[PDB]
């Protein structure tokens, strides 16, 4: 469960500001390890926040349209893992196109989302020696990626949440009539909330919330209530005003997130392809 | 030395979930799918994933970092 | 690496076990299935009478896994003819079982495995639940298991029946077969086949009625059997007392709905009422 989950423990962070330190430091002992090795060709950290937000997308894109088809668990439990790994580590020592497909073979081992080598590789648009190739690198970075994320594999979602809000929500809170009415927003605003780095910020619970209020009020209803009522907020304020809070932070990240652009990205990819290329 | 039964104490960190045998009750059970014969000859009551979602929504809700 | 063998423990199917600096190290497919489930269920679980993962590292596709250095299993005290088990000694080794049973099943997860030897007890007597090579968490309405799971002569009737979707009631089954295995020193049901473990259990504890599990028909590899009449408990366990005869039969509920969970198990007047458990530090030692 969450409330005792090495997800809280380990994975959820106190800040924005502790997170780019994290990446920061991975950026900087890339540049020293490579420096000790043997400089334009680096990449800033910013760069590497627009390329690992590229290649998300593009684990996204590779889930989606993966066979048999992954379910949305899965497809969480890799993203989560692609910006776990690269909190602590840089794109140019370890390539993102390999890191996400091994992010997914762990997701769907992890998941309990039983699929052969074979098929998983063969979801990839590739000749069979690439197909090959691939899981080969696959195989490679499995361990690497596991150590990475300390040996913490359980990612908590917040569809399941989600999920049972709906039926708190059905079931205790009538003055919304159709909660169902705020699924198809609130799965937007989920999706919209996964591209940022909320999932290492927030539980998995105010995620959940938040993006039910968020269709919510965008519904044009209030459910202020379910909070201070159906909640039992009202016996603690402090309670109440930490998670509007919360909430208002969450729906802060959301507006201020920028999709990476198609020209940064197509220049970032040269300098990254240098950067594994060279060395 | 007599044994003596007390509940598992675990702060979830989040609001009070009902408990399993309430729900049909409190009418949560009216909006999860009931269970087929064959899950419940097997076990499995429409109860358990009603109960384990709600656990889920409410787990670490007021928790910060 | 950071531990250094002592002595070679044991071997298995998926792995081998030794002893190291102290800690036990069980040493196109990747990272084993089996291996990544005990990582990713240990991680998430600490409770005294479960096992503890303290550290997993390898090479490549090859893993190792770092759990505490038990002691024996119940399967070794049970099959040691010197040791006598005082009804205090079975009360503790079933209150530690259900009470790392209990935190299990509130995770919302199965450990589809228990058998004497998946209960390991370390030097001072604690008993902690291992081997989750087949542990699955449970409650998800739309994922389906597998009815093969738990070894033959601890598996429970829905299983055999064939069973996808299932709950506690496999563990608490298990739980009984366990009970009955220490109360008897030899295995309660012990089958060759699928069909014969039916047919021992109808035989032992009688043919199941629509009355007592309603939906038994519907499950898939439901077969009408000769309606045994069972023996009568207090004629399988002499030297049970009612009250343990009251938890016996409710872990033996054919109805899995109706079988005990583990809670209600450990609130069951058997527990609270005299002996108390022996001590761990008092268990028999072989
Ligand atoms: C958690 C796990 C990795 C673990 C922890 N300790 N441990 C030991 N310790 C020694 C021992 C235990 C129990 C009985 C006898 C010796 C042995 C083992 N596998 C070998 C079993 C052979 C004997 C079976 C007879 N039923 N696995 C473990």
């Amino acid at each position: 469960m969450y409330h005792n989950s090495s997800q809280k423990r380990h994975w959820t962070f106190s800040s924005e500001e502790q997170l780019a330190r994290l990446r920061a430091d991975a950026n900087r002992k890339f540049r020293c390890k490579a420096v000790a090795n043997g400089d334009p060709v680096f990449l800033e950290p910013h760069e590497e926040m627009t390329l690992c937000k590229y290649y998300e997308k593009r684990l996204l894109e590779f889930c989606s349209v993966f066979k048999p088809a992954m379910p949305r668990s899965v497809v969480g439990t890799a993203c989560m893992y692609f910006k776990r790994f690269y909190l602590n580590n840089s794109v140019m020592e370890y390539h993102p196109r390999i890191i996400m497909l091994t992010c997914a073979f762990l997701a769907c081992k992890v998941d309990e989302f039983n699929v052969s080598s074979p098929q998983f590789v063969g979801n990839l648009r590739e000749s069979p020696l690439g197909q090959e190739k691939a899981l080969e690198q696959i195989l490679e970075y499995e361990l690497l990626l596991i150590q990475q994320l300390n040996f913490h594999l359980i990612v908590h979602n917040p569809y399941r949440p989600f999920e049972g809000f709906l039926i708190d929500l059905k079931t205790r809170y009538p003055i919304l009539e159709n909660p169902e009415i705020l699924r198809k927003t609130a799965d937007d605003f989920l999706n919209r909330i996964a591209l940022t780095d909320a999932y290492l910020l927030y539980t998995p619970s105010q995620i959940a919330l938040t993006a039910i209020l968020s269709s919510a009020s965008r519904a044009g209803i209030t459910m202020e209530s379910y909070l201070s009522e159906s909640l039992m907020l009202k016996e603690n304020r402090t309670c109440l005003s930490q998670l509007l809070d919360i909430m208002k932070s969450m729906r802060n990240l959301v507006k201020k997130y920028e999709p990476p652009r198609s020209e940064e990205v197509a220049v970032l990819k040269q300098k990254l392809e240098r950067c594994h290329s060279a060395e | 030395a007599l044994y003596e039964y007390q509940p598992l104490q675990i702060e979830t960190y989040g609001p009070h979930v009902p408990e399993l045998e309430m729900l049909g009750r409190l009418g949560y059970l009216n909006h999860v799918r009931a269970a087929s014969p064959q899950d419940l000859a097997g076990g499995y009551t429409s109860s358990l994933a009603c109960h384990r979602a709600l656990q889920d929504a409410f787990s670490g809700l007021f928790w910060q970092p | 690496k950071r531990y250094e063998k002592l002595d070679f423990l044991g071997e298995g199917q998926f792995a081998t076990v030794y002893k190291a600096r102290i800690v036990a190290i069980k040493k196109k497919d990747g990272i084993n299935r089996t291996a990544l489930r005990e990582i990713k269920l240990l991680q998430e679980l600490s409770h005294p009478n479960i096992i503890g993962l303290l550290d997993a590292f390898g090479h490549k596709s090859n893993i190792s896994l770092v759990f505490d250095f038990m002691e024996t299993d119940l399967e070794v005290i049970i099959k040691d003819n010197s040791l006598v088990l005082t009804p205090s000694h079975i009360k503790a080794y079933m209150l530690m079982t259900l009470q790392g049973l209990e935190y299990l099943h509130q995770h919302w997860i199965l450990h589809r495995d228990l058998k004497p030897n998946n209960l390991l007890l370390d030097e001072n007597g604690v008993l902690k639940l291992a081997d989750f090579g087949l542990a699955k968490s449970f409650g998800s309405p739309n994922r389906a298991y597998t009815h093969q799971v738990v070894t033959r002569w601890y598996r429970a009737p829905e299983l055999l029946f064939g069973a996808r979707m299932y709950g506690v009631g496999v563990d608490m089954w298990a739980v009984g077969c366990i009970l009955a295995e220490l109360l008897l020193r030899v295995p309660f049901l012990p089958g060759d086949s699928d069909l014969d473990q039916l047919t021992r259990i109808f035989e032992t504890l009688g043919t199941p009625t629509e009355e007592q599990w309603p939906d038994m028909c519907s499950l898939p590899d439901y077969v009408t059997f000769k309606s045994f009449p069972g023996i009568p408990l207090h004629h399988i366990f002499s030297a049970a007392g009612d009250d343990l005869l009251d938890l016996i039969q409710g872990l033996f509920l054919f109805n899995p709905c109706a079988r005990i969970t583990a809670t209600q198990a450990l609130k069951m007047k058997y527990f609270s009422n005299r002996p108390g458990p022996t001590p761990g530090c008092q268990l028999p030692r072989p």
